[PDB]
C-alpha cells in the first residue's frame, strides 16, 4: 500500500519496489484534484511508476504529466485520460482513478 | 496477374516485338508536374503551415524530419558501395522553402515549390493531427491511373511480401459533388513498399480506379497518436504523376 512513509512534515515520500516479473497483477491508484491543483506552472510528474531519467522508461511505465493547460495520463506511450487544467482547479472533477 | 508482366505471357509476347519488363514499368520524369491546387478559396484559416496544414494543424511543423533521411535507404556509418549522392549531401538547404522548411526533398522535388509537414521533436511529445485542404481532382483518363503522396515515418499500409505492417495513419479521404459543402465520402489505405523501413521517403500510392468516377477533391489526414520519440510522421501534398 502507499503512502506508507511521511517525511516529518506531512509530505508522503516516494518508494522503490523493483518487481521481478515486470508488471503487477492489479494497480488501483487514486489521486484527488485538490492535490493536482497544487502543482506550479508547467507542473510536472504528478505520479509515475518509473523514474523519468532511466533508459526508455516512457514505453514501459505509467506517467501522469501535468503540463501547461493539460493533465495527460499516459501508459506505455498510449494516452488514456487527457483532461483540461482549468476545470481541474475549479471544483469540476472529484478524483483521478486509475486501474490496470 | 495478367495483362501485366508474367513469364509465360512475356515469352509469347516477344514474338511480335516485346521488351520484357521494359514495357510494364512506368517512370515519372520531372516529378514536379501533377500537383493539384487547393479547392478552398480561403487564404484565411491557413496559418504558418499553408494549405497542407489546413485548420488547426496542431502537432505538425515544417522542420519535422530527422537529419539523414534519404529516399528508399537508411544511412549507416561506413561507406557503402553503390549508394546515392543523398547520403553525402549537406544536412540542410541554404534557403527556405514554401512552408519555411530546410529539409532536402527526394526524387527531385523542388523545395521552393513543395511544402512539408512533420511531427518530429526532441522532448515533450504530444498527440498530433492534420487535415489538409480540399485538393481539386482532374478529369479521369487511362494514362493517369493513380494518386501519390510522398511521405516518411511509421505508416500503416498494405503491400505484397508483408501483410499490414501497422503504424500511424494517412488515408487521403475524398469527396463527391454536392450542393457546395464537399463533405467526405470515404477513405483509402496506402500501398507502401518500405513498410519495415520506417525512415525512407517512400512515396505512398493510392489507385484512382478504386474511388468513384465522379470524385471532385481529396485531402490528406494524418494522426500520430504515439508519444514514442521514434514514432513520427511526415507528409507532402498529393499529386497525379505523368507515367
Ligand atoms: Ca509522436
Amino acid at each position: 500500500f502507499w503512502p506508507q512513509g511521511s517525511t516529518a512534515d506531512g509530505n508522503i515520500t516516494q518508494i522503490t519496489a523493483p518487481l521481478v516479473s515486470g508488471a503487477p497483477r492489479a494497480l488501483d491508484i487514486s489521486i484527488p484534484c485538490s492535490a493536482i491543483a497544487t502543482l506550479p506552472a508547467n507542473g510536472g510528474l504528478v505520479l509515475s511508476t518509473l523514474p523519468a531519467g532511466g533508459v526508455d522508461t516512457g514505453k514501459a511505465g505509467l506517467f501522469v504529466r501535468a503540463n501547461q493547460d493539460t493533465v495527460v495520463v499516459a501508459f506505455r506511450d498510449s494516452v488514456a485520460a487527457v483532461a483540461a487544467r482549468s476545470t481541474i482547479a475549479a471544483g469540476g472533477c472529484s478524483a483521478l482513478h486509475i486501474w490496470a | 496477374q495478367y495483362p501485366t508482366y508474367s513469364n509465360g505471357w512475356s515469352n509469347v509476347r516477344a514474338f511480335v516485338g516485346g521488351c520484357g519488363l521494359a514495357d510494364d514499368v512506368l517512370v515519372e520524369p520531372d516529378t514536379n508536374a501533377g500537383f493539384m491546387k487547393p479547392l478552398d478559396g480561403d487564404s484565411g484559416s491557413w496559418g504558418p503551415l499553408g494549405p497542407l496544414g489546413g485548420v488547426n494543424p496542431v502537432g505538425f511543423t515544417p522542420n519535422g524530419v530527422p537529419e539523414h533521411t534519404v529516399a528508399e535507404a537508411i544511412v549507416m556509418k561506413p561507406n557503402q558501395p553503390g549508394t546515392d549522392y543523398d547520403w553525402d549531401a549537406p544536412t540542410k538547404l541554404t534557403s527556405p522553402g514554401i512552408n519555411g522548411s530546410t529539409v532536402p526533398l527526394p526524387y527531385g522535388l523542388d523545395p521552393a515549390r513543395v511544402p512539408l509537414a512533420g511531427t518530429y521533436t526532441t522532448g515533450a511529445q504530444q498527440q498530433s493531427t492534420l487535415v489538409s485542404a480540399w485538393y481539386l481532382l482532374p478529369k479521369p483518363d487511362d494514362g493517369h491511373p493513380l494518386v501519390v503522396v510522398t511521405a516518411a515515418g511509421k505508416i500503416a499500409g498494405n503491400s505484397v511480401l508483408h501483410g499490414y505492417t501497422p503504424g500511424q495513419t494517412v488515408v487521403l479521404e475524398y469527396a463527391m459533388p454536392g450542393p457546395g459543402a464537399l463533405v467526405p465520402a470515404g477513405r483509402m489505405v496506402p500501398d507502401d513498399l518500405y513498410g519495415e523501413q520506417p525512415k525512407a521517403w517512400r512515396n505512398l500510392r493510392f489507385a484512382r480506379a478504386k474511388m468513384p468516377a465522379d470524385a471532385v477533391a481529396v485531402r490528406v489526414v494524418a494522426e500520430d497518436l504515439s508519444l514514442t520519440p521514434e514514432d513520427w510522421i511526415a507528409v507532402t501534398p498529393p499529386r497525379v504523376p505523368d507515367l
